[PDB]
DNA sequence: GTCCCTGTTCGGGCGCCA
DNA sequence: ATGGCGCCCGAACAGGGAC
């Protein structure tokens, strides 16, 4: 019983045969969920069955959120996305409000359901198809196709906008003090209210979403032992502002001074006022790499100087909404992880680091994924776009564990690469 | 009979059209044969006479030389295929016995005429159209079109599959206690019920199947103890694959090399660790797909073992939920690993091997990691669950390995086992430079066009050296220069390089490599007591860097 | 700051049930981190955890009592409740309520309590004391310091007050807690006067038991 | 549902002293332990959370300490107010459990019990009631034994006794036992004897009387 | 502006299955 | 008869580094 709203035309970029990605293996645990959840979707009519005739395909996987609702269905549509047309409906319909980042807290709502109340272009469903597999391949593949707007497809938000706006219209009008952002399947609500006051306000908006357009949002799950829910809230008022890359000591060896100059030479790309020849002269001889301790008094006056130069925020911050965002993450230390976000190389727009995780959960891939997910969270609240990740791992490894740790509704683009001592120099800025 | 199932639509790829190929004239007898066939299928309902407006046609070639009740008079729809849209095969792979669980009673039914039972899109039919060449007597020949699913057509496969499923689906939903593995047109069934109750179900099934058009030949496996399914031999408590017949004598030709290699790989299912590489290396390099390879001599030693193994009667048990999955690895050849997956000690489930150099410069720990994951994905399929690992490596190694490694790497729940060539890292760069050792300032360089260059160095104690080399490149030289210093090093050394390229390749902690130069460096680093390494920028001229510069080149090298 | 007082029935016949109330002022049972907790302190024992009421309606009891225990909370008027059915001897104790609050990701303790109520379980009814004087007797006053005593035997409602010489005495007086003798209370007390005093001027123990409204004075 | 055990039940210290209380759990509670201080007057106040974090308004002297399944609570320099009962609490497994707190009493120079025995009055005897009481006042520390021994040293059935807390004036304690015998038995017997045994001088403090009048 | 390496996807034979 | 899968060599390709 989908809305009587008309079918908005949807077509893709020229010369793009749409998605045709194959499905990766899934755990029995995931299958069951990905099943019961999709079958009901058949009855509800938001999905129908289709056979081999549809040569297109996109992947799906279940992720177990820690909320009162149930499993979450995720249809990786990154491809279909890029393949899909340019939707002005978002170009204007989804303008990022600056003050969003400036708030005492912000909450994340999964409002995916809202997209079932609207139908999808009759002539486009062939591009949403996914295939649920089975253990040991008992049977062949069961392939479902979308009828309504698919959760997590760049087009979906774009279209639904008008509806989402009128719905929130009352709430925002009531307490205009609140700034609401829409991103794919999430609703970002920030306020400078008190944690308790904020929660309640959220719940209100969560209530409203019920009475109107049967917008049902996942219901969180609270408990006692280790209180995770207390941190579900997203406070960006004290968001890690990078500025912890320094070096200092007394009696320095050749090795030391040598390494130091090596650093600065590269740093000269991020900071102009840099004098490298100074120390280079201090060590202009085939001296012993080790014991050698060329204690200089002249270098000091300039060594502290480079610091004065790169003293605070660098003059270069310039976000151009025409360019993509890039994120770089490197394994700097045990448990600790560092990251940077740039549009142009060596001119980073922001920096940061995913530190030690307060919990016995020890897993490299996990630490990384959690990092990327939290990095993305930031990139969203600010610029509003998701940065391309240059992952510090091999395609193979990531591809066999990233799912068993992901938890967000949206998914970022990512590629695999390796880093040199330049970045791993503990001087992250790339 | 004709299946009353709804027809799956199908179109031709946006760009082409129907297949129009000239029908060559068959043998006078062949024609007669083709007639007998076409007519038969017609009288039945598998094909239909067409009208004189269908300008499409595929060729046919007959040959009923097979045994009685078996012949040949099919079409080579090659051209058709080259135009018919693509599909989505709807397959994540073939099943595995090891995945199948134990039941009280089992059966194996099969549907006959499968492809000739599901109808083709009546709208698309006009494309399959063919002509049966005539005997000189009658001027015009007979025209026919498929009304069913023709073999040798990309479509058929996926169609009959989906179809098969949809038919079974209801049955399955009305009694979720009978396990049915549907593969192509083979129906494996099991269910915890007395043979009697089972028979009933098996029949109720046949009745549903046939009603929908899918017959059920008496080929249905009745013999409880043994079932021939997907090639595997299913027993009341174990499975095997007796058809492991090899060709000892013929194994001389290159193409035959490939034969055995393949055969072996398969055998790995239950036949423990085998290093096929023995024969594989023979296949490598070879290009002339005809002549023979003498390398067989090494196999005489290597393959010898594999043969014995292939001789040793092995088998795997079934999978069970109450217990757990466990996989352990072994180390044989220089890049030949083997893992056995079981639940109970001696009761082996499934076995296989790993043998890939992710890159040009890998190391033992990397390889194990690769394999473990490899096993991971496989298991996530055959059973849909990550098994526990018995990796041949001590805790401390894995620890140091991954910590230093400035790169995200992890392994699931694994325990320490000791037996084969214990996987461990050889050398280890020193954290801080060792005082009381020489500090070689190494360097290298060459000219793109010269096709030759030099490699050398200087020491903090004034010592120097320089050697020229040919057939290398700028990058190659730097890596080489490292060697010079190494060879001429003491018991401990603080080597310094400027080519970060060379630096990385080492930091990785290489164990082996197809690159002889790096291989050398490794072998040496091994013996060398303490080895340190730092990086310095070339154009700044830091420390001895400015010296070696002029040294390797007085403005230029020669 | 916030505070919470509780109230109960004071006395409950064994096998019968009761209902205790915690009227709080300051917080609300409608704030993510808040909560209300009932802790029981038995006669001479330590602290026992009964149950805890949580904002989200998630109520939890002690596995040992849930059977005869049920909690509630009329949020609108800042009152949580504790219901106990079929009360037996043991249960006679002082029950407290406490505002519990998940302060943050790693912290969750009971921040504020309030002197609990005393619920007594006894088949007994209102009974006045039997007050007998403890004159030194047989052994005559020897030392220049004599101890005098008063036996207050057989009263029921635990609250009973005793003083010496209409309040003149306070220097050295001991009053010992009662003990459930025959379902009733047998309480004693004694004083020490410097010889001369008692022999000459009169010492008196006066007992008062509100419940039976019997004020009584015993001299000697 | 973790068995919480506070080994040391009741310790004695003095003004200026330093005290450490030991609380043991049954399984790594990951520091999910609190500290409640119940004053003799009844009121229970919150001291600290996370077995370390100081609760707003509680003096520095109160420091948090502990790990695994063994934790501790320490007061720098004991002041007259800190003499109460300290309850240890956990909050990992929901069945919140308190491990019998640790009493922190005033340490005084012990002293023998001033024993006085009173003979049942006729004012009562005339109702069949023959109540005998032997007051044991002012003595340190609590550790005191009594013996109601009539001719034959039998601890006649009918022994009801109670003792007071530490009188914050002299830091001692007092107890009193009341032997309950019927008029029948009162007359039957002859002399009644009260035996108080204390760390005095290994001497059994005994006071008695004889007078079977009813 | 062109090579260096170098880490992946195909072709391509194979064995195995219907 | 085409269609699936894994295996185990070449070829081709695109992309960080850098002269």
């Amino acid at each position: 019983p989908i809305s009587p709203i008309e079918t908005v035309p949807v077509k893709l970029k020229p010369g793009m045969d749409g998605p045709k990605v194959k499905q990766w293996p899934l755990t029995e645990e995931k299958i069951k969920a990905l099943v019961e959840i999709c079958t009901e979707m058949e009855k509800e009519g938001k999905i129908s069955k289709i056979g081999p005739e549809n040569p297109y395909n996109t992947p799906v996987f279940a992720i177990k959120k820690k909320d009162s609702t149930k499993w979450r269905k995720l249809v990786d549509f990154r491809e279909l996305n890029k393949r899909t047309q340019d939707f002005w409906e978002v170009q204007l319909g989804i303008p990022h409000p600056a003050g969003l980042k400036k708030k005492k807290s912000v909450t994340v709502l999964d409002v995916g359901d809202a997209y079932f109340s609207v139908p999808l272009d009759e002539d486009f469903r062939k591009y949403t198809a996914f295939t649920i597999p089975s253990i040991n391949n008992e049977t062949p593949g069961i392939r479902y196709q979308y009828n309504v707007l698919p959760q997590g497809w760049k087009g979906s938000p774009a279209i639904f906008q008008s509806s989402m706006t009128k719905i929130l219209e009352p709430f925002k009008k009531q307490n205009p003090d609140i700034v609401i952002y829409q991103y794919m399947d999430d609703l970002y609500v920030g306020s400078d209210l008190e944690i308790g006051q904020h929660r309640t306000k959220i719940e209100e908006l969560r209530q409203h979403l019920l009475r109107w357009g049967l917008t049902t949002p996942d219901k969180k799950h609270q408990k006692e032992p280790p209180f995770l829910w207390m941190g579900y809230e997203l406070h960006p008022d004290k968001w890690t502002v990078q500025p912890i890359v320094l070096p200092e000591k007394d009696s320095w060896t050749v090795n030391d001074i040598q390494k130091l100059v090596g650093k600065l030479n590269w740093a000269s790309q991020i900071y102009p006022g840099i004098k490298v020849r100074q120390l280079s002269k201090l060590l202009r001889g085939t001296k012993a790499l080790t014991e050698v301790i060329p204690l200089t008094e002249e270098a000091e006056l300039e060594l502290a100087e480079n610091r004065e130069i790169l003293k605070e925020p660098v003059h270069g911050v310039y976000y151009d909404p025409s360019k993509d965002l890039i994120a770089e993450i490197q394994k700097q230390g045990q448990g600790q992880w560092t990251y940077q976000i740039y549009q142009e190389p060596f001119k980073n727009l922001k920096t940061g680091k995913y530190a030690r995780m307060r919990g016995a959960h020890t897993n490299d891939v996990k630490q990384l994924t959690e990092a990327v997910q939290k990095i993305t969270t930031e990139s969203i609240v600010i610029w509003g776009k998701t940065p391309k990740f240059k992952l510090p791992i091999q395609k193979e490894t990531w591809e066999t564990w990233w799912t068993e740790y992901w938890q967000a509704t949206w998914i970022p683009e990512w590629e695999f690469v390796n880093t040199p001592p330049l970045v791993k120099l503990w001087y992250q800025l790339e | 009979p004709i299946s009353p199932i709804e027809t799956v639509p199908v179109k031709l790829k946006p760009g082409m059209d129907g297949p129009k190929v000239k029908q060559w004239p068959l043998t006078e007898e062949k024609i007669k044969a083709l007639v007998e066939i076409c007519t038969e299928m017609e009288k039945e309902g598998k094909i239909s006479k067409i009208g004189p407006e269908n300008p499409y046609n595929t060729p046919v070639f007959a040959i009923k030389k097979k045994d009685s009740t078996k012949w040949r008079k099919l079409v080579d729809f090659r051209e058709l295929n080259k135009r018919t849209q693509d599909f989505w095969e709807v397959q994540l792979g073939i099943p595995h016995p090891a995945g199948l669980k134990k039941k009280k009673s089992v059966t194996v039914l099969d549907v006959g005429d499968a492809y000739f039972s599901v109808p083709l899109d009546e709208d698309f039919r006009k494309y399959t159209a063919f002509t049966i060449p005539s005997i000189n007597n009658e001027t015009p020949g007979i025209r026919y079109q498929y009304n069913v699913l023709p073999q040798g057509w990309k479509g058929s496969p996926a169609i009959f599959q989906s179809s098969m499923t949809k038919i079974l689906e209801p049955f399955k939903k009305q009694n979720p206690d009978i396990v049915i593995y549907q593969y192509m047109d083979d129906l494996y069934v099991g269910s915890d019920l007395e043979i009697g109750q089972h028979r009933t179900k098996i029949e109720e099934l046949r009745q549903h199947l046939l009603r929908w058009g899918l017959t059920t030949p008496d080929k249905k496996h009745q013999k409880e103890p043994p079932f021939l399914w997907m090639g595997y031999e299913l027993h009341p408590d174990k499975w095997t694959v007796q058809p492991i017949v090899l060709p000892e004598k013929d194994s001389w030709t290159v193409n035959d090399i490939q034969k055995l290699v393949g055969k072996l790989n398969w055998a790995s299912q239950i036949y423990p660790g085998i290093k096929v590489r023995q024969l594989s290396k023979l296949l490598r390099g070879t290009k002339a797909l005809t002549e023979v390879i003498p390398l067989t001599e090494e196999a005489e030693l290597e393959l010898a073992e594999n043969r014995e193994i292939l001789k040793e009667p092995v088998h795997g048990v079934y999978y069970d939920p109450s217990k757990d999955l466990i996989a352990e690895i072994q180390k044989q050849g220089q890049g030949q690993w083997t893992y056995q997956i079981y639940q109970e000690p001696f009761k082996n489930l499934k076995t296989g091997k790993y043998a890939r150099m992710r890159g040009a410069h890998t190391n033992d720990v990397k390889q194990l990691t690769e394999a473990v994951q490899k096993i991971t994905t496989e298991s996530i399929v055959i059973w849909g669950k990550t098994p526990k690992f018995k990796l041949p490596i001590q805790k401390e190694t894995w620890e140091t390995w991954w910590t230093e490694y400035w790169q995200a790497t992890w392994i699931p729940e694994w325990e320490f086992v000791n037996t084969p060539p214990l996987v461990k890292l050889w050398y280890q760069l020193e954290k801080e430079p060792i005082v009381g050792a020489e500090t070689f300032y190494v360097d290298g360089a060459a000219n793109r066009e010269t096709k030759l260059g030099k490699a050398g160095y200087v020491t903090n104690k004034g010592r120097q050296k320089v050697v020229p080399l040919t057939n290398t490149t700028n990058q190659k030289t730097e890596l080489q220069a490292i060697y010079l210093a190494l060879q001429d090093s003491g018991l401990e050394v603080n080597i310094v390089t400027d080519s970060q390229y060379a630096l990385g390749i080492i930091q990785a902690q290489p164990d082996k490599s197809e690159s002889e130069l790096v291989n050398q460096i490794i072998e040496q680093l091994i013996k060398k007591e303490k080895v340190y390494l730092a990086w310095v920028p070339a154009h700044k001229g830091i420390g001895g860097n400015e010296q070696v510069d002029k040294l390797v080149s007085a403005g230029i090298r020669k | 700051q916030i505070t919470l007082k509780e109230s109960g029935p004071g006395i409950v016949q064994p096998s019968q049930p009761f209902r205790l109330t915690c009227t709080f002022s300051g917080f609300s049972l409608s704030t993510s981190g808040i909560g209300v907790t009932w802790i029981r302190q038995p006669s001479g024992k330590g602290l026992e955890w009964l149950a805890t009421i949580w904002w989200d309606d998630d109520n939890r009891y002690n596995p040992s009592l849930k059977s005869r225990l049920t909690v509630s909370k009329d949020t609108s008027n800042n009152q949580a409740f504790l219901n106990m059915m079929t009360v037996e001897t043991a249960d006679t104790a002082i029950y407290y309520c406490a505002q519990s609050a998940i302060t943050s990701v790693t912290d969750s303790a009971m921040d504020h309590w309030g002197q609990g109520t005393s619920v007594t379980v006894s088949s007994a009814a209102t009974t006045p004391p039997s007050v007998y004087p403890l004159a030194p007797g047989s052994a005559a006053q020897t030392n220049s310091m004599v101890t005098l005593g008063c036996l207050v035997k057989g009263y029921f409602p635990e609250p009973v007050t005793v003083t010496w010489n209409s309040g003149s005495l306070s220097s050295g007086v001991h009053t010992f807690p009662a003990v459930l003798q025959s379902d009733l209370y047998t309480l004693s007390s004694s004083v020490t006067v410097p010889s001369s005093t008692w022999p000459s001027e009169t010492v008196t123990c006066n007992v008062a038991h509100p419940a039976s409204s019997t004020k009584v004075d015993k001299k000697i | 549902d973790i068995q919480m055990t506070q080994t040391t039940s009741s310790l004695s210290a003095s003004l200026g002293d330093r005290v450490t209380i030991s609380c043991s759990a049954s399984q790594d509670i990951s520091s999910y332990l609190n500290w409640y201080q119940q004053k003799p007057e009844g009121t229970v106040k919150l001291l600290i959370y996370y077995t370390s974090s100081l609760h707003s308004g509680v003096p520095s002297a109160f420091s948090g300490s502990g790990s695994g399944t063994d934790y501790s609570l320490t007061i720098s320099n004991l002041e007259p107010e800190d003499f109460a009962t300290y309850y240890c609490q956990q909050y990992s497994k929901f069945p919140w459990t308190f491990g019998g707190g640790t009493k922190l009493e005033i340490k005084r120079a012990d002293a023998a019990p001033t024993v006085s025995i009173f003979p049942p009055s006729s004012e009562q005897l005339t109702s069949g009631g023959a109540s005998v009481v032997c007051f044991l006042n002012n003595f340190y520390p609590k550790d005191i034994n009594v013996a109601w021994a009539i001719d034959g040293s039998a601890a006649a059935n009918g022994v009801l006794n109670s003792w007071t807390d530490q009188d914050s004036k002299d830091s001692t304690y007092s107890m009193s036992s009341t032997l309950t015998l019927t008029a029948d038995e009162y007359e039957a017997a002859n002399s009644y004897t009260c035996a108080a045994t204390h760390k005095t001088s290994t001497s059994p403090i005994v006071k008695s009387f004889n007078a079977n009048e009813c």
